[PDB]
RNA sequence: AAGGUAAGUAU
RNA sequence: UUGGAACGAUACAGAGAAGAUUAGCAUGGCCCCUGCGCAAGGAUGACA
């Protein structure tokens, strides 16, 4: 691209962005206060407040990388002190990791799996996702073992996680986050949550 | 020397092969050449294949059933001897 | 080097061997499905205006909004800063008048 | 054609077999008889 | 029976063991939004844990009471024209055994959202000697043309 | 319920046959002295034509122990642990030589 | 507005309601720099591609064609108008106006859908076509 | 949504007078889309049952 | 883009290293033939995506198109074919009101499913054949991670 | 109750409605048991005019259960649908006639039925021609009590005769329809 | 009738097309197309193209 | 004042 | 005989519903199993 075509281009793109996010805050106080608004101008507006979000939220990540911390060593030091002060005065003995021979290692997997199953009560038509989440659910239900030795694998050696999808509730007062995360670490979630 | 294909390449030759008689079949038929070609019936099929047929004459099916297998082993056996 | 051939049954030179086994087994229906996608190509039609319409457009444009382009700015709809033609109403009493208005308009 | 002339003495309404409408009285000019 | 705050329902549960091993239920509930794309009115209460904290039944009998009973409802439906001799062996069908099959066999936008309007075109039948009246749409008729 | 918990936590058969160059084959008949289904909670979908059928069954053969204990289970599992008790009555004023019915 | 094809008189608007015997044409109305027709024309130009199987869409200024304004009425700001097969085609949008859609819409997806109505109604033979959307109420809440 | 908002506060309902307010305009919003989906032009006297 | 680039720089390091190793190519005749490849690829790497043409939707279907039915006809019939339970579930008796099931959402009912007048005295079983499984691309996920 | 659970039927059919309901009574304890109604009436109320079945059940001077082999050796040379098919076929040609049937069903007088079983040792085709025989006798009486040409019969209907599924319609004023 | 018997002979013209042996070179393609007179490119042919009317040719011919 | 036009062949 | 109207009138029809519907077999994918062919290769039994 030549230099005076991008220059323009990037003016353009200034001026554009500068109406996008005047017209979108805009739009967001007129829903906030209760204007009159159709369903398509909700979705819209919605879609650009979450763009508007994710960058802010990009920005304030990147800040957090360079800046490093914001507590410092003092104040996180005093933090874990109170923790430990308390802990130790109410005898607190740490939860341990979940043996294999768990004498509950089967009701938490249930009661797991019953959560995860709790979005499709509502009878509903199911998408890709959706049945491949229960399938995966149902492989846990007939093999309880299996789903939990591996649930165990996860929870010993997993620490990497594959992106987790991210959209926005619109309350139409505010916005209010949802997070997809992959079924198979959903399990694994849910009986730690659980346990 | 001689060269020695993949398996990939194995795959695809088989594929090709395959597909080459097929047609040459599916051309024959269209053409008028061969008969078009019989639904293959066992005994498990019978009752999709003949069913409005087997229970006016049941055993002339059943006959007529068997004798299609029998001459599907038949070929089978004909060509494993004519080739050994 | 010359090397037997596993596909054809013949003798090839050994420096065309790559080549001759990446080719030699084309799938036909490969060629048929670039025809196919070749032939729809050819027949499909300019969804879009041309350059010199978009250009054309624009310029028409511009010379009617002046609250974007231009220096002194009108209204909306002015292009600032004899002959009526005759039409049809859409009724059919009215066909022959409208035609011989339309004949009688030629010089 | 895409930028063909109107051929001389044609009428836009006829040669297509076209058809008007009128939603109300309030909109277009009076007919002429 | 439906008195208390943990309703003695939930005491007869059949699965009052799982339950039993069921701890922070309420704020997983209440965290459930973070998760889901449905704000859930309920989000402070779990119908399992706490029991049904409410009942409709009186609600209910007190509407069909107010409204006339079966007979003076069924006077503004069209179930007098179906020539039902009485209304107890009767079953309604939600959706159409065509309409039903439907709803999976890969339809245009446009295609589904017009099959979606399917149950209020019964909906206006069943009420239509009370919606389509001169007393609730005043103007002029026009007769159907058989 | 479970002694425990606090605030926060069917139509049986008495015939029996045994199955072991002739055409005919009498295959003994056999009783079983008591016989105890599980309760096979929810089974039922229609609780009121089932109550209706097994009050057919009490009344052709009021000598059915089995339709007896049927028809007054069927009254354990709906929650009407009444009309159970005075069904299992009855059939004792009319099966009394069945010890299940006692039991 | 300034991408999709331009008619540049009624003989032209004539010839590409005749020329198109599979697909339907829809026709836009107005002036490139009204703002109801500079958005009826985005969207149209956003759904061109999409529809390019089953419709062909067109622009017609009326100041410099104004050969069809007393037939169809053309004096709204901006009007969007379907042929098929050399026939106008109504849509029952419930808006009192059957013949055109007068007005600029936001939703892409609704045109496509009242294309396509449009497409199926007419390839069927029918003259009318109901809309999946009924527009008697902007739904706006 | 009308039964968990009610079955939730229960009795800061009556007190709030702004609510009964709200809740009454709802309803008739939702009446009123349910009979502008029947027919364009609204009824006079729509009936209750 | 930085875990491949430093496979590829690994690997034509190793081989520089090789031909070094034998004091072959002093002058770096070798190293400038596997810099500029490096350096190639990096650029392929980046290349700018080509022009794809988008997809028309398809033009609106009309006619009869002949289908084939056979063993997999058959399962996809089972599979996406209505069930006795899932058939008495669109049934709602009339007149019968029934108490509300599911707290969070009213609109679910069981319809005909466990009520009296459903006309079944047994309880409807699970169509088996309706069973929700993994897809076989996640079953070879699963392969490589146990 | 008696028969093991590999043995333990999974579809119960009944020939009449009125053993629905008591059947899904005392099944109540085998809830994976489909106990299905037949519309169409099958002969298997002919299978007591049966020389071997008549006298013997008339003169049981008690109750009793009793077991019998319907497919007497037919199962050692076809399979069971084929079996099943024949002697629809067979008890349709006994409820039919029962008296030309019994001729048709020995076709020589060198044609015996051992003790062991109940219906005679034939040859495979002269299984074949029995079962023609009989299916003409079937189509006999349709022709002759509903006065119409066994040729006028298409396959299909065939078929629903065999079965016995028939159908009538009193009320042609329902015309109206079209 | 004649048309049976055209269509037969195109069938085993093609049935025969499906077992020759033609060279995967270009060049040497381009040489044997040479040798038999028809010209190498066609109306805008491809290799792929003209392999195949190579084949053709040494079918008929 | 409206948002209440069946469409289709035939002269 | 000669004009109004012709976006009308009348005649016919009016299911203005909803749709690329549905049964069979074969192919193709996968895992065996069986038989034969092809190219090789293992281990082992046998005296005068």
């Amino acid at each position: 691209l030549p230099t005076p075509i991008e220059n323009m281009i990037l003016r353009y793109v200034k001026a554009k962005a500068d109406w996008w996010t005047n017209t979108a805050h805009y739009n967001r106080e007129r829903i906030r206060r209760g204007a009159t608004v159709d369903k398509t101008v909700c979705k819209k507006n919605l879609g650009r407040l979450t763009r508007l979000y994710l960058k802010a939220e990009q920005e304030r990540q990147h800040n957090y990388l360079k800046d490093g911390p914001y507590i410092t060593a003092e104040e996180a030091v005093a933090v874990y002190t109170t923790t430990v002060h308390w802990l130790e005065s109410r005898r607190f003995s740490p939860i341990p990791f979940p043996p294999l021979s768990y004498k509950h290692d089967t009701k938490l997997l249930i009661l797991a799996l019953e959560r995860l199953k709790e979005a499709y009560s509502v009878k509903s038509r199911l998408n890709q996702s959706q049945r491949e989440e229960l399938g995966l659910i149902e492989q846990a239900y007939d093999n309880p073992h299996e789903a939990l030795s591996r649930i165990k694998r996860h929870l010993l050696t997993q620490r990497a996680f594959k992106e987790v999808g991210i959209e926005f509730m619109d309350l139409y007062s505010h916005l209010v986050p949802v997070y997809d995360v992959e079924p198979l670490e959903k399990i694994t979630d849910a009986y730690l949550d659980q346990y | 020397l001689g060269v020695y294909l993949t398996k990939k390449e194995q795959k695809k030759l088989r594929r090709q092969t395959r597909r080459e008689a097929q047609k040459e079949l599916q051309e024959k038929v269209r053409l008028g050449l061969m008969p078009p070609p019989e639904p293959k019936v066992r005994i498990s099929n019978l009752m999709r294949v003949l069913g409005t047929e087997a229970v006016q004459d049941p055993t002339k099916v059943e006959a007529h059933v068997r004798a299609q297998m029998a001459k599907r082993q038949k070929a089978h056996e004909e060509a494993n001897a004519a080739r050994k | 080097e010359y090397l037997v051939s596993p596909i054809t049954g013949e003798k090839i030179p050994a420096s065309k061997m790559q080549e001759h086994m990446r080719i030699g087994l084309l799938d036909p229906r490969w060629l048929e499905q670039r025809d196919r996608s070749i032939r729809e190509k050819q027949s499909d039609d300019e969804v879009y205006a041309p350059g010199l319409d978009i250009e054309s457009s624009l310029k028409q444009l511009a010379e009617r909004r002046t609250d974007i382009f231009g220096v002194e700015e009108t209204a909306i709809g002015k292009k600032i800063g004899p002959e009526e033609k005759v039409t049809w109403d859409g009724h059919s009493g009215s066909m022959a008048r409208t035609q011989q208005a339309a004949q009688a308009n030629i010089t | 054609f895409l930028g063909m002339p109107a051929p001389l003495g044609y009428v836009p309404g006829l040669g297509r077999g076209a058809t008007g409408f009128t939603t109300r009285s309030d909109i277009g000019p009076a007919r002429d008889a | 029976w439906d008195r208390g705050i943990p309703r003695i329902n939930t005491l007869f549960q059949k699965d009052r063991h799982t339950l039993a091993y069921d701890k922070g239920w309420r704020v997983r509930t209440d965290f459930k939004q973070y998760q889901v794309l449905k704000q859930n009115p309920f989000w402070w209460t779990h119908q399992r844990h706490d029991g049904k904290l409410w009942n409709l039944n009186n609600y209910r009998t007190d509407m069909i009471q107010a409204l006339g009973g079966v007979e003076g409802i069924l006077e503004h439906t069209l179930f007098k024209g179906t020539y039902f001799p009485t209304w107890e062996g009767l079953f309604w069908e939600k959706a159409s055994g065509f309409e039903e099959s439907m709803k999976w066999k890969k339809l245009t936008n446009a295609q589904r959202s017009g099959l979606n309007q399917i149950p209020n075109r019964r909906f206006t039948l069943w009420w239509s000697p009370t919606i389509n009246r001169a007393n609730v749409y005043v103007g002029f008729q026009v007769q159907l043309d058989l | 319920v479970d002694p425990r918990q606090t605030q926060f936590g069917r139509n049986t058969l008495m015939d029996m046959r045994l199955s072991q160059q002739t055409v005919v084959d009498p295959k003994g008949y056999l009783t079983d002295l008591n016989s105890m289904i599980p309760t096979h909670g929810g089974d039922i979908n229609d609780i009121k034509k089932a109550r209706l059928l097994l009050k057919s069954v009490r009344e052709t053969n009021p000598h059915h122990p089995p339709a007896w204990i049927a028809s007054a289970r069927l009254e354990e599992v709906t929650g009407k642990l009444q009309v159970a008790r005075n069904l299992i009555m009855k059939g004792t004023e009319m099966c009394p030589k069945s010890e299940d019915v006692w039991l | 507005s300034y991408m999709l094809p331009h008619l540049h008189n009624g003989w032209q608007v004539d010839q590409a309601i005749l020329s198109e015997e599979d697909r339907v044409v829809v026709i836009r109305f107005g002036h490139d720099w009204d703002p109801t027709c500079m958005k009826m024309d985005e969207v149209l130009y956003s759904i061109a591609e999409k529809v390019k199987n089953f419709a062909v869409i067109y622009l017609v200024d009326i100041t410099e064609v104004p050969d069809f304004n007393k037939m169809y009425e053309l004096y709204d700001p901006c009007t969007v108008m379907f042929f098929f097969r050399n026939k106008h085609i109504m849509i029952d949008l419930g808006t009192g106006n059957n013949n055109k859609i007068n007005w600029a819409m936001e939703d892409k997806q609704e045109m496509v859908d009242i294309i396509e109505t449009v497409y199926r109604g007419a390839r069927k033979g029918r003259g009318l076509v109901v809309s999946p959307k009924d527009y008697s109420t902007k739904y706006r809440y | 949504a009308l039964i968990g908002l009610m079955t939730y506060f229960r009795e800061a309902v009556v007190n709030t007078q702004e609510l009964l307010d709200l809740l009454v305009k709802c309803e008739n919003k939702i009446q009123t889309r349910i009979k502008i989906g029947l027919n364009s032009k609204m009824p006079s006297r729509f009936p209750p049952v | 883009l930085r875990r491949k680039a430093a496979r590829l720089v690994a690997a034509k390091c190793t081989l520089a290293a090789r031909v070094d190793s034998f004091h072959e190519s002093t002058e770096g005749k070798v190293g400038y033939e596997l810099k500029d490849e490096i350096e190639r690829k990096f650029d392929k790497w980046q290349e700018p995506p080509p022009v794809k043409q988008v997809k028309p939707l398809p033009a609106p279907l009309d006619g009869q198109r002949k289908k084939r039915g056979g063993r997999r006809y058959r399962k996809m019939k089972e599979r996406l074919g209505l069930t006795e339970i899932r058939k008495q579930a669109n049934r709602m008796s009339f007149g019968e009101i029934e108490e509300d099931a599911y707290q969070e959402d009213l609109g679910f009912s069981l319809g005909h499913l466990g009520k009296s007048g459903s006309g079944r005295v047994r309880q409807t079983q699970v169509n088996e054949a309706t069973k929700a499984r993994i897809s076989k691309t996640l079953q070879r996920t699963l392969q490589k991670q146990s | 109750r008696s028969l093991p659970v590999e043995e333990q039927p999974k579809q119960i059919i009944v020939t009449r409605k009125g053993m629905l309901d008591p059947l899904e009574v005392h099944l109540l304890d085998f809830p994976n048991i489909v106990i299905k109604g037949s519309e169409l009436q099958l002969p298997f109320q002919a299978c007591l005019k049966v020389e071997k079945f008549g006298d013997l059940i008339l003169k049981a001077t008690e109750p009793q259960m009793v077991l019998f082999n319907l497919y007497d050796d037919w199962l050692k040379t076809i399979s069971s649908y084929t079996a099943f098919s024949r002697l629809i076929l067979i008890l349709r040609a006994l409820h039919v006639n029962n008296d030309r049937a019994k001729v048709i069903l020995k076709p020589d007088k060198t044609t015996i039925t051992e003790p062991h079983h109940i219906w005679p040792t034939l040859t495979d085709e002269e299984w074949i021609k029995v079962e023609v025989q009989l299916k003409d006798l079937i189509l006999a009486d349709y022709g002759k009590k509903n006065n119409v040409n066994v040729a006028s019969l298409t396959q299909s209907e065939i078929r629903d005769i065999i079965l016995g599924m028939e159908i009538s319609a009193p009320s042609q004023q329902r015309q109206q329809i079209a | 009738s004649e048309r049976q018997a055209e269509v037969l002979a195109e069938f085993e013209r093609r049935k025969r097309a499906r077992q020759i042996n033609v060279s995967t070179d270009d060049s040497e393609v381009k040489a044997c197309l040479r040798a038999l007179g028809e010209p190498i490119t066609l109306f805008g042919e491809g290799p792929a193209e003209r392999r195949e009317r190579l084949r053709n040719i040494l079918s008929v011919v």
